[PDB]
């Protein structure tokens, strides 16, 4: 497998879409966790490393590998120059 | 459950 922490630059809009959470269903991939669902192709997160697939396990520090979709939210856009998402991949 | 994606 892989873990690896990505560093995106910072307002506007990610380029990445969200399932998942303690909360709802990872229609796509019943795995528990927030999981990268879609990247925008040439967006930030496509663009910084970040990966379809990717499970999100921590932004800015704070542990989500339990949040719920909106917490995961929530912190997903918590303003900051600098976000900073570990994730596991595979 | 309930199915969800969130476009950022
Ligand atoms: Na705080």
């Amino acid at each position: 497998g892989s873990v690896e922490e990505i560093r995106l630059p910072r307002g506007g809009p990610l380029g990445l879409s969200i399932v998942g959470g303690s909360d709802h269903s990872s229609h796509p991939f019943q795995e528990p966790g927030v999981f990268i669902s879609k990247v925008l192709p040439r967006g930030l997160a496509a663009r910084s490393g970040l990966r379809v697939g990717d499970r999100i396990l921590a932004v800015n520090g704070q542990d989500v590998r339990d949040a719920t979709h909106q917490e995961a939210v929530s912190a997903l856009l918590r303003p900051c120059l600098e976000l900073s998402l570990l994730v596991r991949r595979d | 459950r309930t199915r969800r994606e969130t476009q950022l």
